[PDB]
């Protein structure tokens, strides 16, 4: 249905055009189990302090805008307990619930490949060398494709590619939900705790990257707004935290 | 026309001294080591000796030691109005319902709560402001 | 209506009645009442709570930490004369007021029931002596000499593993009720603390010592008539 | 109404259990009894502790406000009207009892015995009618009085009492007016969340204002009443006991005291007040 | 006496025949039972 | 006594259920707790809603009628008898209460608390007995007094109380006084069927007047009594709430008002009173 | 904008300028707040001395058909100051309010009062949070729809809300005989 | 038993010569309960995150040494997932379990009153005005009574009285436990929620004050160790927090 | 749901956009029980002839547009047979289902606060004299709210209040219906008989008023239509007459 | 409390104890149930 909301901890996200809610993969999220386990720290498991509805920076969908992606365990530090209990365990697992948010008049073109693509490993813009963590990871805005081939020590932020130097249409096959102002003014991925190891660092490791790539640029006649943003608010349901110690210097 | 003391007073100095204007003109020029309101006059001085004692009273209520400038701009315009500010931004205001001062900085309300210690002082801004600054607005107008 | 006679004690503010009388606000929505850990039901459960005795009321000594410590030293000098020496009435004997029990009995007129005092000795853990402390019943002076002591009712205290041997005085009142007030009728009697042995130190021990005497009140105490505490004297406004 | 525990029979003991010797160390205040200590005998003791509890000894009532109001002419001022922030702390003999325990949920029986005496003067030939007056309990945060003679005395909601002077002093059972579940006698904490602002009592259980007022408009000759109102704490469900207070108080807005001696100096660690 | 002439609970008498007490919370507040006859510590 | 209902436990929701997400455009308010929007825990409440009923917030007793009324000499005027006819709009502070609702059906609790003072004189030797004063409850239509010594005040079929000063206010029942099954606050409607004449509440809950006196027939010198009734409404069957009056009342005929700002003015649309 | 219509309205807009700035600001006290107060929840409230329970604030969007937006309105609890950013509005308790055919979210605010009851007047002590309101997305409208919107915010009062000391409004402050 | 153990949380408290853990009043700590709740904002319950024994700054236990006291809800800001929870939510409830180690050899004199009193309020020295919250709370430091009566606009931290113009040696009433360095290495009161409102802010409202008050002046004969220190560890079991918001500027 | 039929006596009215129908205080109207009865009249109840949708005159919403009121069983004066039997009888009762109609596009902004006050007793411009029925009843155009103060001898139509010297806003608790043109292209409130007296004269006394307050005031860019009207049609249904006598000269 | 002493209703006392409320009048007015969890409008 169109209408729908989510009650995840504190915060509550209200749609009325939303699509269909994707579940990464068709796995809901769920706690770490012992026998799935590593560790026996006890985590804790904050059911609403971590697992709520985190809003990002909004992001213009500008006419010449070519894409943007966040690694959601590090675009979340500094922002609220979820991010405090990523600096002060080691280890840490959780099932991010994004929801973007991208709503638009019925006079607006456009459609947005909102793909949550797990370990999306990026390639830098020169292939030799590699890209420093404040190429890839959000610093202050989220980073940004580029329309044609950049250089420098920087991610290959291509949008011809999808950053892996994979097809970006092709992304599709990760948990994704598309952003068509004809029909969703918000796309929602339930991406379940997706890594290799029963739980991961944080800071060290990206467990996924939320590209949202304009695959039709944003076409809209004069007189409509012309500032289309597209926020991202994501809910970590299910943050297990496993490794407590001293805070990182992140 | 709208009659307004300046109250001012300082906690590490002149400690107290009120400047009532009458309109634009200033009319009373108190102190606090004249103890008078001068330039009836009795009644004033009395009035201005309690607002003497409260702001002593709200120099005692902050609990930093850094110096305090507290004013205030007590008056009725003819409709009361009081509004106190300490170190020249106004930090609290006198509702005259509730009959108590009060604000969002908690100075506001420590000195709030000090005055309303003392014995019927909120009360006795209640008629300074309703009734006694009018009052006096009105003998001033009709005297000059 | 019905035919009522105003009897003597009308038009009266006893300050000590139980008459009802109309609320201020009717069917007032009282907030719900939490478990608030630590329900006092009666003043004797505070007074039965082991308060710090300052039984060093010595100028300079007491409005300080040394007025709680009894001072039990190593040494020869004076080990013949008390350790300390005080009246057992909590109520007007100026060592044992001011606490939880003193304080508690100074709010009421009439006290009884016995008294715990436990003494804890505050020292190095090598310290090892024999402290007799000895409640006097009244009757007789107060005890000059262990002598006299161990005649009335003593307890003698091996400075240990425990360390907080109690002397739970005895209710030897010859009425059953003493008075909480200076009266020299069914007052209380003494309480002298003596060394049976003295305490021997190693030489890396102190020699002088502490105890802290605990007045709290058995199951046996009770009091009968309250009154105002003379301890306040409020002098005026606050 | 449950008496003392009987003293139980006990005789020599040279056992290894230990009674006095103990470790109040640990917190625990001992529970010994005389016979666990002593040779006693078997009385059967009936001292009930009825007048004991946190209900009887608060069940006293005691002055809580003193102050004079007056009634003169048609010159009203503030002296025509008595006010007072409800709170325990303003007389300390009732202070002090209620500042031995942190919590107390309790109905409080408010009394008002005024007492009104003409003011002396040069002239006293009045003779005023039977004095009627207005006992008003503002709500926290309703209007308070600006005169004596104010559109706050129509007590449209507020809780108010008339009372005729020569009659019964005016008792009105008072709720448990308290935001929270008891009235913090104590608190530690700050009025605002900043750490900063009052500190005390006075920031929580903000009881609303008590205005006693004469219902007559005028006396001929200026009239004094003192309110003296007396407060009976029942139905107490006391919490966390306190010491009663030491140091006579100083303000009746703060703890702040002046040092006391811990209790009355004696001579010395040996000085026994005895006959000779 | 037990008889109440006034609806609110706040209007009733003093509680003044209720004698409970517990002094075990203030008295004997040891997480451990703490007997009178066996030596307090070890 | 119900209490409130009991925040219900909750936990992270993703569901097509939108609590939050709803149509105040149909006029209906959100029925949404905590726990609807909110992941919230399961706490028994007893916050008991007894004391904010429209029983109880009507229950507290409000003065509605001040007036001064005299007793001097034998040349008797309108001012040795207090007039009024019976209207809550009087005094603000009770009249607010009642215009929060446009119709209540309830019996008024009238308690007159007489506060008799002596006028301020040069002689005032007077020593006058204790002053006795009838309040007569006039039925509407009925015969009111002209003089404070009228045939009216023989109360063969009107009601009247006679109170001597220093005993309990004279408190008296009114029934449900009333043409119509309810009383009226707001009458939206006119006097008369031409839409013309007095309008307001006025024309209907038109309650008979009260005339208050003193029965003692002359005094020395004047004393000047306030009658100062107040309203006690029980039995309350309010209907048809209304939302508290916003701007001070200018007349007790009629809601004829100064405009008033909504709400007291703030800075700025993001100004926030809180500590710095 | 007081004594008018402009006061009930929240002026919600399209533009670039000030939307990491709130939307609107004020505390969560119905009582004391000048800005929940003069209402059904803020007078009924005014009438006491103590309050419960928590307090639904439904925001109905007054605008076209065709904008299109989110809002996220925080109640953040009290120990800190008032939200100055998004990010510290979402740490409290926020929700999301997606502009749409509902267009009537509510913030039901929790209590999370230290005290069963909160002070009516103005008191430091068991005192509520702050409202917040800040642009999640900007309301993006076409051309032949307005740019500048408005919210209306709804205070009311949940089946856990109570009062506890009744006492009188000092709103009305009768000045003398009518 | 002189031996114990106690593990709460990460963090875990052994001793050998303790004495028996003093209960406060006989109510162990326990989560809010519904029915004496008053909030209805599903309150995280961190179980091991925030409910553990944070070590405070060591204290010398100096012959001359007046006192101390800790404001124990207060004192733990800025210190672990607690105080993170303290500045991010309005209201908060736990029981605090304060274990304070005093460890001195066999040839030490001295006994503390190591007490917690619920809403010890404290007196001013100067009793017409009132001590800034500098002079209450710790402040990199715990706050130490003094001897004699003492003067200016600071906290009344004569120890000669209790510090709210109440007889010391009386404290005894609220629960406390005696560090005699013949028998006690340390002290263990569990406190539970003591207030009057079933919730209150851990920064506005101080829940208690830990006064750790040397009734014997500790005493050595030289040779001994003259450093002695007074170590205070708190765990708060069943913190609980209500009102979650922004952080506090604490 | 948005779509809605209601079928009152000859006239029918039909929505599309319609909020959910709001029935005054929760009671459906129906006729004075016997019960319930003061009078002995044997009350005739046309079914149709007078419990039909009259129209009333469509007023334009504009832009600085402060609101408007009618008195319903007054302003139903001489239009129809429920205005003849107004006039004819001396006692009427009625259950009034007023539905406005305030159509507008997609991208037309505002909203309407329609709520019917009962017994909504209006305040005078000047306060001491008392306005005549000219300026509470509708005359040849429903009475228009001011944005300011407004003096002289009339209805104090301030808009910044209530109309009844209260709070606007607060309007609410009386049975309302809010006219969003996002969301309502109409307001339906189901009043019943709401009254002291089982029956009254409709024209000595005004029952309710119908007071359309827009809150948001109507923004449309150019080119969208200028006039948009709020049409008010009302179905006195189960409207019960006693005392038939002689024709009112209203 | 509940006893009543004089034969006039009127004469009784305030029904302070009568705890009653419907506020699905004033606060749930609509004529079709509207749910909290599902979408109020279609």
């Amino acid at each position: 249905d169109r209408v729908r909301s989510m009650t995840l901890g504190n915060s509550t996200i209200t749609t009325q055009e939303s699509a269909n809610v994707v579940v990464g993969y068709g796995e809901w999220p769920s706690y770490l189990s012992d026998k799935e386990a590593t560790a026996e720290d006890q985590p804790t498991q904050p059911d609403v302090a971590t697992c709520r509805f985190y809003t990002l920076e909004s992001v213009q969908w500008e006419k010449s805008s070519p894409g943007w992606w966040w690694k959601f365990p590090e675009a979340l530090k500094n922002m609220g307990l979820f991010g405090q209990n990523m600096h002060y365990h080691y280890l840490g697992r959780a099932g991010y619930t994004i929801h973007v948010q991208c709503n638009a008049s019925k006079f607006h073109q456009g459609c947005l490949l909102v793909v949550c693509v797990p370990e999306a490993e990026m390639g830098c813009a020169d292939t030799s060398t590699t890209f420093p963590a404040t190429e890839l990871t959000t610093e202050e805005e989220p980073h940004v494709f580029t329309s044609d081939s950049i250089t420098g020590k920087k991610v290959q932020a291509a949008v011809c590619n999808a950053g892996m130097g994979v097809g970006v249409g092709n992304l599709t096959i990760f948990p994704h939900q598309w952003i068509n102002l004809r029909t969703n003014n918000s796309a929602t991925i339930v991406m379940p705790y997706i890594n290799s190891v029963p739980m991961d660092n944080m800071f060290r490791h990206y467990n996924f990257t939320l590209m949202i790539i304009p695959f039709a640029p944003l076409n809209f006649n004069e007189g409509a707004t012309a500032y289309v943003p597209v926020t991202v608010t994501i809910a970590p349901m299910y943050a297990e935290y496993n490794g407590l110690r001293l805070a990182s210097t992140q | 026309l709208s009659l307004l003391y300046h109250l001012t007073a300082v906690s590490s100095p002149p400690a107290f001294w009120v400047s009532g204007w009458l309109g634009p003109q200033q009319y009373l020029s108190y102190n606090s080591l004249r103890g008078e309101a001068e330039p009836y006059w009795e009644k004033e001085t009395t009035d201005l000796r309690i607002k003497e004692k409260l702001f002593l009273e709200a120099f005692k209520a902050l609990g930093g030691k850094g110096p305090y400038t507290l004013q205030g701009l007590l008056g009725c315009e003819l409709v009361p109005t009081a509004k106190f500010a300490l170190n020249g931004e106004e930090f609290m205001n006198f509702d005259l319902k509730q009959g108590t001062w009060g604000g969002d900085w908690p100075e506001a309300l420590a000195i709030s709560q000090r005055w309303q210690q003392q014995d019927k002082a909120a009360n006795k801004e209640l008629t300074f402001l309703l009734f006694s600054c009018p009052h006096r607005l009105r003998e001033h107008l009709e005297r000059g | 209506g019905v035919p009522v006679l105003n009897t003597p004690g009308s038009t009266q503010f006893l300050t000590s009645d139980d008459f009802q009388s109309p609320s201020a606000m009717p069917q007032f929505d009282e907030t719900p009442e939490m478990h608030i850990p630590g329900e006092v039901r009666n003043l004797m459960e505070m007074a039965e709570v082991d308060s710090v005795v300052p039984v060093n009321n010595i100028t300079g000594k007491t409005k300080s930490m040394e007025a709680y410590q009894i001072a039990v030293g190593t040494g020869n000098t004076d080990k013949t004369k008390p350790i300390f020496s005080f009246q057992m009435d909590p109520g007007y004997s100026s060592v044992l007021k001011r606490t939880l029990l003193g304080e508690m009995l100074n709010y009421y007129a009439h006290w009884s029931g016995s008294v715990k005092l436990t003494f804890l000795f505050c020292g190095s853990a090598m310290a090892t002596g024999k402290l007799l402390i000895s409640y006097s019943p009244p009757g007789a002076s107060v005890p000059s000499s262990r002598k006299d002591a161990m005649l009335g009712t003593h307890i003698i205290w091996d400075i240990g593993l425990q360390s907080s041997c109690v002397l739970c005085v005895p209710w030897i009142s010859q009425s059953h009720y003493r008075m909480v007030q200076q009266d020299p009728y069914t007052s209380a009697g003494y309480i002298t603390c003596w060394y049976q042995t003295n305490i021997v130190v190693p030489p890396g021990a102190p020699t002088s010592c502490d105890v802290l005497c605990f007045a709290s009140a058995c199951n046996d105490f009770s009091v009968r008539l309250l009154r105002d505490t003379p301890f306040m004297a409020q002098p005026g406004k606050l | 109404d449950r008496t003392v525990a009987n003293t139980q029979p006990s005789g020599p003991s040279n056992s290894k259990e230990i009674p006095a010797l103990t470790a109040v160390e640990t917190g625990h205040t001992s529970q010994v009894d005389p016979s666990d200590t002593l040779q006693t005998r078997h009385v059967v003791n009936f001292h009930s502790r009825s007048e004991s509890t946190v209900e009887n000894f608060m069940g006293r009532a005691a002055c809580v406000f003193m102050d004079q109001y007056k009634l003169n002419g048609e010159e009203t001022s503030t002296d025509n009207f008595a006010v007072w922030t409800i709170n325990v702390r303003e007389m300390a003999q009732l202070r002090r009892k209620c500042e031995l325990f942190t919590y107390m949920r309790f109905d409080i029986e408010m009394t008002m015995v005024i007492t009104s005496c003409q003011d002396q003067g040069t002239q006293l030939e009045q003779d005023m009618p039977v004095l009627t007056h207005q006992i008003m309990y503002v709500p926290p945060g309703g209007p308070i009085p600006a005169k004596v003679d104010s559109y706050e005395w129509q007590t449209s909601t507020n809780p108010s009492v008339f009372w005729t002077e020569g009659n019964a002093p005016a008792r009105m059972s008072i709720p448990f007016i308290s935001v929270g579940n008891a009235y913090s006698l104590f608190y530690d904490g700050w009025s605002h969340f900043t750490q900063d602002g009052t500190y005390g009592y006075t920031t929580l259980n903000a009881m609303g204002k008590l205005f006693v007022r004469h219902v007559n408009k005028s006396s001929p000759h200026q009239i004094t009443s003192t309110i003296r109102v007396y407060f009976k704490p029942k139905h107490i469900k006391a919490w966390v006991p306190r010491p009663p207070r030491l140091c006579p108080y100083i303000n009746k807005g703060d703890v702040n005291f002046v040092v006391t001696e811990v209790t009355d100096a004696r001579k010395s660690i040996t000085d026994t007040p005895h006959p000779e | 006496t037990n008889i109440n002439f006034y609806k609110d609970a706040a209007s009733s008498a003093s509680n003044r025949q209720e004698l409970q007490q517990d002094p075990g919370k203030f008295t004997d507040p040891v997480k451990d039972l703490m007997v009178k006859t066996l030596p307090a510590l070890n």
